[PDB]
């Protein structure tokens, strides 16, 4: 009965909000993400880092407020506020793009802090941990985008900044540099994207008409007890439904539900391996032999050689704005433009 | 079971199972070295990130 | 002196159908890209 | 158009490898 | 006979007393003219 | 031959689909 | 500075008035 | 010699050791206060 | 011919396409929304040339 | 178009014309298949966490379910009582129709606006 | 169950509740809206005023370009407003 | 039966057949090893280490064994151009002969370990089953890692009994396997301080020595033993791949940042260097200096190597390749032939215009020449019909000095312009596109395609990790949770700590 | 040397597809013993 135990009882309480060991890690950082972000985008700009307006005070709303990524200039500095960037003024770490790494950071401990959360409760009330497992996805998809994938570019500049419309910038840019959607293993995550929404209401809806009367109401939910040991909707009849429907069905529960698990998490999970290649500007960018063909034959059209042209429009038409430190300057004669427009 | 004259001289080696130090043992001085490997990983991590300059350490290809 | 540990495997019908169908769509996707 | 030619073996193998795997551990389930 | 201080007492309000804060803040600034 | 490959595997998968519906496990109530 | 007291004022005085408040009830919050 | 990058490095390890600090000394004391009973 | 500015998209294995590029090719701008079934084109040649396969899917 | 570049063609020309990113349906759109796909991962990992114990190690555990048994394979109150502490209590579901209404509703009432 | 705390349907419509929050609510409203009136928002996160975007004749951003002396570019940058 | 993901469950309670299985695998990694060098060594072509290296050749694993001190073929040529060079046993060939044999005994060894599964060793003496003890093995095991870590320093980085390692100069121009002198001050943390490399095996040995030591004498903790589940091999799998994850992501890292062990002679430039013009910089140092000396422009140019030169072209930068885009870099722009020279453009009043660079982002970039100041002064325009700055119009002339064109000049703006559209690139070469027959398009190098795949590796080796964690945490309620569990346990209120049944009401 | 490209593939199909039928026949037979 030392302190360790005894501290381990309170931690363990039941209580309102579970607290436990992993709450050390979770509460502060997760709060602290969350906190930076509101702070951010209500009172800070990216005026410095970006030549952008990008909060309440200068006069952006929800879609056009952000936490902006640090200059290029900081390359990968962990940007701490105590560090030799900002040294220890607040304010100038505001200006500079502290608040990005700040929530970047903590939110990445905070994540781990949550599935700490997920391991340690199943194991206190005797589950499986499979809700942890399939956690895994969020964070692969996180530590991919906003870690591994500005580790391998120049600098925090080219992350995610953390805003709406800040996010859609991020969604163009790599259509016009990585033709990130010809990406196979972007194609798998939307798949698996698709797919699990397309599993979620396709299951929901099957269950909702199948279930037995057990209960006189014409609203159907009070009819059920979560005590009551039968099911509450038919699997049998939901399986002749769909093999006459659609020719197959699910006929094992637990295939049903384990295959909902791993539709979704497995499509994340390729995703973040094409975000990893795209961190060294490894892009399914082109084919080789439409572009052998095309350079020679100029009535050779595609869908594919359409969409190369789009790319080129995006790079040379947001690139000076985008990236400001470089300091293109394209005269209007070099912009790429078709016929009037 | 089969005994060889290998397994016999290597016996000893694979003969506590199960075995431990009662209660807590050496762990407070484990924590020690943790917190030292900590500090230590940090100290190399931000010399590579520029975060921590030292005099002399010139973190480029011109070293 | 038969090793105690062996165990027979199985694939019922329904995974080969399930696995058949990912390894076809899985080369359907890839073979534009090793085509190049 | 000049494709790969490397290209019709590894999507051969890729479709028989995996594909004939499967095969043997269905059949040899069924027969036991 | 219930706490009146609870860990989740200063849950809410650790998220409540800022979000107010911060709306006032935000209520302000719809009045700022360039 | 790349057309003829895509077109194999396009119809591998519609024969697929042929004995994944007629020549189920079928589902028993037991 | 001085805009940092009428910042801080308003919050002061909202803490001592629920203080003032529950301070009975509080207290007898006990072990 | 002593950069200010390692005044900056120590004063962010006894920042984070403080904070660690105090929040395990307040986690102690609650712990050994509010006991959970068994009988 | 998609855009009806006589210049012919190719979409179809046959015409150089692979998978991830190929596709039926929308019917073109010059007959805007008409309804264009095979039996209104002068010949296959002329519907296939204007995108008829679209409409018609 | 009928294709898969040809799908991308159409997304971008879209918003170059539209500024679809910046519409709240296809917000709400977004919302609803990623939204979707989280709680197709969580129902699924829920139900499969809580799954009774029916079969040994050396055997899959999908076995533990008979096609039409009228028992449960899995105790949705430990599912409630695991989920209700993650979160907290009233956030979780113990009403499985109106955890499955809910399943169903999320998603379709998304792609009804971004349709 | 219950897990031992007050109910909040209990606490928001019980009289003590109200009193004291009809009190911290509007002042913590009040002090947010005068974090922003007084300026003093501007002068903690270092974001520029309307007029203190760019100088008066200057068209080019104050982009910061150097990793350790961006701290001093900004505080140049800031007094070529004056 | 056992479903198909859970086959080689059978070998957990079996350590023989377990050691059997890891003696396979060790047979498959060593004979891959040297397979790979064998096939390496048939189609490396060592005729000209400075425009035709092994990193633009698709050289994999060539680097890995240069890097240690194997520079020679036994058929008389040195990746550092040296011939009639005798290298003994330790050739190229001689490293993939060796791990062929070594293959070809472990094949072996693992036969006799599963078929004699039955060792008395396995089995524990009080209780007759098989039993591992793994607290015991670790430290064995670590007391083994630490001497070789220690003897591989001490003797082999530092030349008392070995060769050394592969060590350069800043600009990666005069590479050799050179004994290393350990770096013990704080300079031995400088990630490209080739001496820290020494002091790290051999402080880092000892410590693996002494833990050893103290893993083999010290039993753990009863506390450890059971929140860790020592009693189980898989808890160390789960710990294991954590390390090798971590270790991972290192390695991908030092790859593409750079370090004393990633040299840019093996492995070629890292996309670090394009984007600080590094080479350019010190090229122009080079030509500064010269022209001081009183040199002309022609022998200032002259003075600088092709090997310095090829470095500042962005067709060896790695983040300039593609997913698909397969083999080696000759593949896509060429064999590198010759340095054309440096090119130096100047407009109809004589002012010298700089290409504007081509950023690793862009697939594709537009060709703009502005003056010293950064001003605009020609382009290549797109739109014709109201262009101000064409080469036409401004009377754009390019100068060669140096290289294969050193004194020429083009005056006709075709000329001019496909000169202008190379100068993007960096520094101009001559190609052979025909051997090859290579079609134009950019590829990564070895220090590209290794950080992608260890980048990918290490992420999935994080969900193994998670995946076997659980399964040790948890293995209590693998096949499911409890028939019978209370529903007290697991709704609130009944018990004041969750899960211990001890504290009722 | 200048081969035939298909060659290749001849070879590998005409080795992998006898052999995997055999494969197939001879685990199906040990596993009714
Ligand atoms: C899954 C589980 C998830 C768990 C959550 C993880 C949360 C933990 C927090 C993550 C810590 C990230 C900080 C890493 C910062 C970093 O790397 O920062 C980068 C620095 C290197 O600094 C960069 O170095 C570059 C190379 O410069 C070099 O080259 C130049 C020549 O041109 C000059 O000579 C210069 O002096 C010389 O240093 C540039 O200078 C950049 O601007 C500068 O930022 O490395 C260093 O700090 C360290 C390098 C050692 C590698 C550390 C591994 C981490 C990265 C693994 C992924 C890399 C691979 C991703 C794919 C690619
Ligand atoms: C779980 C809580 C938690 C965690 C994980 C972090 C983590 C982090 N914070 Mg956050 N932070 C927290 C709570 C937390 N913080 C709180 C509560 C506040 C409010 C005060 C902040 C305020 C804050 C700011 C303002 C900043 C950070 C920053 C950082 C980063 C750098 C931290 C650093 O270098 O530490 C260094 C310190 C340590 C690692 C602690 C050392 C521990 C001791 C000394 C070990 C000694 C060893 C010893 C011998 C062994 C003893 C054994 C034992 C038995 C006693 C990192 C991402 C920085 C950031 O995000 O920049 C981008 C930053 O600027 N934090
Ligand atoms: C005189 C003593 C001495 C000297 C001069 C060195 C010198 C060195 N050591 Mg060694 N060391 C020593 C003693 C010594 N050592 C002793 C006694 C020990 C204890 C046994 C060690 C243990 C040790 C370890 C464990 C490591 C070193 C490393 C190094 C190198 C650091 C430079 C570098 O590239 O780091 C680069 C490495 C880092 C900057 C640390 C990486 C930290 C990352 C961020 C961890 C987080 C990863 C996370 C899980 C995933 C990220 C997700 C996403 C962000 C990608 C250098 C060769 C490092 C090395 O081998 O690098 C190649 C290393 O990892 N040393
Ligand atoms: C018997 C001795 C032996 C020797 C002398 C070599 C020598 C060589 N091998 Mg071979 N190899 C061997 C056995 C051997 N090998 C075996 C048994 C296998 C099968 C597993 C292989 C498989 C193999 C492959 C797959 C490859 C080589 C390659 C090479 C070359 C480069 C080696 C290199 O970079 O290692 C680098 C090794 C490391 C960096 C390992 C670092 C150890 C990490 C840090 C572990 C840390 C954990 C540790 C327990 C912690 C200790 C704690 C500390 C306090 C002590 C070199 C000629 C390469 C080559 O060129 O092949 C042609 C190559 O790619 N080898
Ligand atoms: C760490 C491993 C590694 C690395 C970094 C390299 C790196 C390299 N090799 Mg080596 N090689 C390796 C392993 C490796 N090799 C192995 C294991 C073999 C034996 C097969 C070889 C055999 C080999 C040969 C024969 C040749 C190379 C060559 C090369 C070079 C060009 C590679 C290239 O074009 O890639 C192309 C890479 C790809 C096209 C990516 C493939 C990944 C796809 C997407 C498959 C993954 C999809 C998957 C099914 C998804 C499933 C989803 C599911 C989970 C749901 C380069 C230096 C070439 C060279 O120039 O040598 C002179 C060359 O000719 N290598
Ligand atoms: C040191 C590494 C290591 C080791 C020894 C193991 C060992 C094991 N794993 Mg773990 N695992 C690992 C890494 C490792 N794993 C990693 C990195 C992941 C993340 C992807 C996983 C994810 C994982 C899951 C999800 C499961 C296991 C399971 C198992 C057990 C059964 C495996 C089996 O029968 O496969 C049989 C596999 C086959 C018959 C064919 C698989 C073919 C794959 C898809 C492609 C082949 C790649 C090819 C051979 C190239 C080699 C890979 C190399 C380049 C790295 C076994 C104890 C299972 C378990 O717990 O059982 C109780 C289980 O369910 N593993
Ligand atoms: C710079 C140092 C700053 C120190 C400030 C603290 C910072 C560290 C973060 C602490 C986070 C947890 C705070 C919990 C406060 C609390 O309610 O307990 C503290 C006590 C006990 O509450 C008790 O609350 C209990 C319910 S529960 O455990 O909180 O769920 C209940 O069992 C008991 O009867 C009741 O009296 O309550 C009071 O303080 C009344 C005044
Ligand atoms: C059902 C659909 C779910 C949506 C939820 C709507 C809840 C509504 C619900 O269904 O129940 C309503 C519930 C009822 O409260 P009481 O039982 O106190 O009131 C009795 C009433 O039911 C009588 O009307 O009120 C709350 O629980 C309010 C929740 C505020 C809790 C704020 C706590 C702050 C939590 C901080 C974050 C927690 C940690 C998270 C992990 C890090
Ligand atoms: C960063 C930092 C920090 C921290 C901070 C914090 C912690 C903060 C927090 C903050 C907060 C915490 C805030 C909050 C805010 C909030 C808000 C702003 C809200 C709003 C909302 C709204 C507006 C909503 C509404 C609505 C809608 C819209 C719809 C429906 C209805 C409703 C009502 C829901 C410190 C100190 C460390 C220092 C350093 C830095
Ligand atoms: C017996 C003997 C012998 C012999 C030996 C030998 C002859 C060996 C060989 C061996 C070898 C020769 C081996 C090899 C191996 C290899 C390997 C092991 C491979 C693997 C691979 C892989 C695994 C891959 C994968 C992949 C793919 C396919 C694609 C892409 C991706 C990846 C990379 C993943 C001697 C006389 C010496 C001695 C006596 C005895
Ligand atoms: C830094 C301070 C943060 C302290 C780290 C908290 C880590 C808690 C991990 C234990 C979580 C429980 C996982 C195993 C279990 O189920 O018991
Ligand atoms: C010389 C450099 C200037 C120093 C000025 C002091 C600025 C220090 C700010 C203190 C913030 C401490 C927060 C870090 C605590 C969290 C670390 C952790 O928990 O791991
Ligand atoms: C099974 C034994 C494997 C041994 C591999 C031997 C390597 C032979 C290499 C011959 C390659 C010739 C060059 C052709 C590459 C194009
Ligand atoms: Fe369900």
């Amino acid at each position: 009965r030392g302190w360790f135990d005894i501290l381990d009882d309170w931690l363990k309480r039941d209580r309102f909000v579970f607290v436990g060991w992993s709450g050390i890690l979770l509460f502060p950082c997760a709060y602290l993400a969350l906190g930076g972000w509101l702070t951010g985008t209500t009172f800070v700009t990216s005026w410095y880092t970006h030549g952008l307006a990008s909060s309440y005070l200068e006069g952006c709303n929800f879609l056009t407020v952000a936490v902006s990524t640090p200059a290029n200039s900081m390359g990968h500095s962990l940007l701490l506020l105590w560090g030799p960037e900002a040294q220890g003024d607040f304010t100038r770490w505001c200006q500079l793009g502290g608040l990005w790494t700040f929530i970047a950071l903590h939110g990445a401990f905070g994540l781990i802090g949550f599935m700490l959360r997920q391991f340690e409760i199943a194991r206190l009330v005797g589950v499986r941990p499979y809700n942890a497992i399939a956690f895994s996805a969020p964070i692969a998809v996180f530590v991919s985008v906003f870690l591994i994938y500005p580790l391998g570019q120049s600098s925090w500049f080219f992350a995610p900044s953390f805003g709406v419309a800040a996010i859609f910038r991020f969604l163009l840019f790599f259509q016009g540099f990585h033709n990130w959607t010809l990406n196979p293993f972007h194609m798998m995550g939307v798949a698996g994207v698709l797919g699990g929404a397309l599993l979620c209401a396709i299951h929901g809806a099957t269950v909702e008409n199948t279930l037995f009367q057990d209960g006189e109401g014409a609203s159907t939910f009070r009819a059920f007890n979560p005590t009551q040991a039968e099911e509450t909707y038919s699997m049998v009849t939901a399986n002749r439904f769909w093999s006459q429907i659609f020719g197959i069905a699910f006929s094992n529960k637990r295939w049903l539900h384990f295959f909902m698990l791993f539709v979704p998490v497995t499509g994340l999970w390729m995703s973040a391996i094409g975000v990893v290649g795209l961190a060294l500007n490894l892009r399914s960018y082109d084919f080789i032999s439409q572009e052998i063909r095309a350079a020679e034959d100029p009535e050779f059209e595609t869908f594919y050689t359409k969409n190369l042209l789009l790319n080129e429009g995006i790079r040379a038409w947001m690139a000076p704005q985008d990236q400001p430190h470089e300091n293109f300057v394209f005269p209007e004669e070099v912009l790429p433009r078709g016929n009037a427009l | 079971a089969r005994r060889t004259w290998l397994g016999d001289i290597l016996r000893p080696l694979n003969s506590e199972y199960g075995k431990v130090a009662p209660g807590w043992g050496t762990t407070p001085l484990m924590a020690v070295f943790m917190g030292l490997f900590l500090v230590f990983l940090l100290i190399i991590l931000e010399i590579y990130n520029s975060t921590l300059i030292l005099d002399g350490v010139n973190v480029s290809w011109k070293a | 002196e038969p090793n105690p540990n062996r165990q027979p495997v199985e694939l019922n019908r329904t995974s080969l159908y399930l696995g058949l169908l990912l390894i076809l769509v899985l080369a359907l996707l890839f073979s534009s890209y090793f085509f190049n | 158009m000049e494709v790969n030619q490397l290209g019709l073996i590894a999507t051969a193998l890729f479709v028989l490898v995996p594909s004939v795997f499967l095969i043997i551990l269905y059949v040899q389930t069924e027969s036991q | 006979s219930y706490p009146i201080f609870t860990v989740r007492w200063v849950a809410v309000h650790t998220l409540a007393v800022p979000t107010i804060f911060f709306l006032g803040a935000i209520a302000a600034m719809q009045f700022i003219q360039r | 031959m790349e057309t003829i490959t895509y077109v194999f595997i396009f119809a591998c998968i519609i024969a697929l689909f042929f004995f994944a519906i007629f020549f189920r496990e079928p589902p028993r109530i037991t | 500075d001085w805009r940092v007291l009428v910042v801080l004022l308003p919050v002061l005085l909202a803490a001592g008035w629920a203080v003032r408040n529950i301070l009975p009830y509080a207290v007898k919050q006990v072990q | 010699t002593i950069t200010p990058s390692l005044k900056g490095f120590f004063i962010g390890l006894l920042s984070g050791a403080v904070v660690l600090g105090l929040t395990f000394a307040v986690l102690i004391a609650i712990s050994q206060i509010d006991k959970v009973q068994r009988s | 011919d998609i855009d009806g500015i006589r210049e012919p998209v190719s979409g179809s294995l046959l015409y150089g396409n692979n998978i991830i590029t190929g596709a039926v090719v929308p019917s073109s701008n010059a007959i805007g929304l008409h309804f264009y079934p095979i039996w209104e084109a002068a010949s296959l040649d002329e519907w296939l040339y204007n995108g008829g396969p679209y409409q018609l899917i | 178009p009928l294709g898969i570049s040809g799908t991308f063609n159409f997304m971008i020309v879209f918003q170059a014309e539209h500024n679809i990113l910046m519409h709240p349906f296809h917000q709400l759109g977004v919302a609803g298949v990623f939204g979707g796909a989280l709680f197709c991962a969580m129902h699924g990992s829920l139900v499969t966490s809580s799954l009774i114990r029916e079969t040994t190690e050396t055997e899959s555990a999908n076995y533990g379910y008979k096609f039409g048994q009228e028992e449960e394979t899995y105790n949705i109150v430990a599912a409630h009582g695991y989920f209700g502490r993650l979160i907290f209590q009233y956030a979780s579901f113990n009403n499985s129709r109106s955890l499955h209404f809910f399943l169903a509703a999320w998603p379709v009432v998304g792609v009804w606006f971004t349709a | 169950g219950t897990t031992g705390e007050r109910p909040f349907s209990d606490i928001i419509t019980s009289v003590r509740y109200w009193v004291i929050h009809s009190i911290t609510i509007p002042a913590l409203f009040i002090a947010g809206w005068l974090f922003v009136s007084t300026g003093l928002a501007y002068d903690v996160f270092g974001t520029p005023r309307p007029d203190s975007y760019y100088a008066q004749e200057q068209r080019s951003i104050p982009l910061v370009t150097d990793r350790f002396e961006a701290k001093q570019q900004v505080e140049t940058f800031l007094e070529q407003l004056k | 039966g056992l479903p198909w993901y859970r086959v080689h469950t059978v070998l957990i309670n079996d350590p023989g057949r377990l050691i059997a299985a890891h003696l396979m695998h060790t047979a498959l990694v060593a004979g891959w090893a040297g397979s790979m060098a064998l096939y390496e060594l048939a189609t490396f072509d060592p005729s000209d280490p400075v425009l035709n290296p092994m990193w633009r050749q698709g050289m994999f694993v060539l680097p890995f064994m240069a890097r240690l001190g194997v520079t020679g073929s036994w058929s008389g040529w040195s990746i550092t151009g040296e011939t009639g060079i005798d290298p003994g046993f330790w050739s190229f060939e001689g490293v993939a002969l060796a791990h062929i044999v070594l293959s070809g005994l472990l094949f072996l060894a693992a036969c006799w370990h599963w078929v004699y599964w039955d060792l008395e060793l396995f089995r524990d003496p009080r209780t007759g089953e098989p039993a591992l003890d793994l607290p015991k093995m670790f430290g064995i095991h670590l007391f083994l890692a630490g001497l070789l870590c220690f003897g591989f320093g001490a003797f082999h980085l530092t030349g008392l009994f070995g060769p050394g390692m592969w060590v350069s100069d800043p600009y990666g121009l005069t590479g050799s396997v050179q004994p290393v002198a350990p770096e013990w001050g704080p300079d031995g943390f400088n990630p490209y301080n080739p001496g820290g490399v020494v002091a790290h095996h051999i402080a880092a040995g000892i410590v693996g020595i002494i833990a050893g030591l103290f893993h083999i004498l010290v039993r753990p903790p009863q506390r450890l033993y059971k929140a860790l589940r020592m009693g189980n091999i898989e808890t160390v799998l789960s710990s294991s791949i954590a390390a090798v994850f971590f270790a991972a992501f290192v390695v991908a890292g030092t790859m593409w940042y750079g370090s004393a062990t990633t040299p840019i002679e093996l492995f070629g430039p890292t996309r670090y260097q394009w984007d600080s013009s590094y080479f350019q910089q010190e090229i122009n140092r080079r030509v500064q200096a010269s022209l001081a000396s009183g040199a002309t422009l022609e022998e200032a140019w002259s003075a600088i190597p092709e090997k310095l030169a090829f470095y500042d072209y962005i067709g060896n930068n790695p983040a300039k390749g593609g997913l698909f885009r397969t083999g080696p870099m000759n593949k896509g722009d060429g064999i590198a032939q010759a340095w054309k020279g440096h090119a130096v453009f100047r407009n109809k009043e004589g002012e010298e215009l700089f290409v504007r660079r081509m950023p690793a982002f862009f697939e594709s970039f537009p060709v703009i020449l502005t003056d010293k100041n950064g001003v605009v002064k020609a382009d290549i325009p797109f739109r014709r019909a109201e262009s101000k700055y064409s080469f036409e119009q401004q009377g754009v002339t390019v100068s060669f000095y140096g290289g294969e064109l050193n004194g020429q000049t083009f005056t006709d703006p075709p000329t001019v312009k496909s000169y202008a559209r190379k100068a993007i690139f960096g520094e101009i070469f001559e190609f052979d596109t025909e051997t090859l027959n290579s079609d134009g398009i950019f590829r990564t190098s070895p220090r590209g395609w290794f950080t992608f795949a260890h980048a990918v590796f290490a992420l999935l080796f994080f969900f193994g990790h998670i995946w076997h964690g659980a399964r040790t945490l948890f293995r209590d309620v693998f096949s499911g949770i409890d028939p019978e569990l209370s529903p007290e346990q697991v709704e609130w209120g009944f018990y004041q700590k969750v899960g211990d049944v001890t504290t009722r009401r």
